[PDB]
């Protein structure tokens, strides 16, 4: 949202439609994914001993 | 006669603001049926 809600003092008039204003736009945030990768090492010198 | 052409309404207008600006327009011409019916003094020396 962003909502940027500085106060302070705010106390307006009549002043001819104040035209200065302001806006703030929402901000984004994105992340990433990540990939993993676990190998395995096994021959067969020692797959079939028990 | 006083022809009259546009009959003062309730007439608003921009605000741009908290104030509420408004005006009241006429649009009016005189008309007289003959010149040489009426008649004017002009006040001058000589």
């Amino acid at each position: 949202d962003a909502l940027a809600s500085v106060d302070g003092n705010n106390a307006h008039v009549e002043g001819s439609r104040a035209e200065d204003g302001e806006m703030k736009p929402t901000v984004i945030k994105s992340n990433v994914t990540q990939i993993l990768r676990k190998v395995v090492r096994v021959s067969d010198t020692a797959n079939t001993t028990a | 006669t006083q022809m009259v052409l546009r009959a003062p309404k309730r007439t608003e207008l921009a605000k741009d603001g908290s104030y509420e600006k408004w005006m009241i327009e006429m649009e009016v011409g005189l008309r007289h049926r003959n010149p040489y019916a009426s008649g004017v003094l002009f006040t001058a020396a000589g």
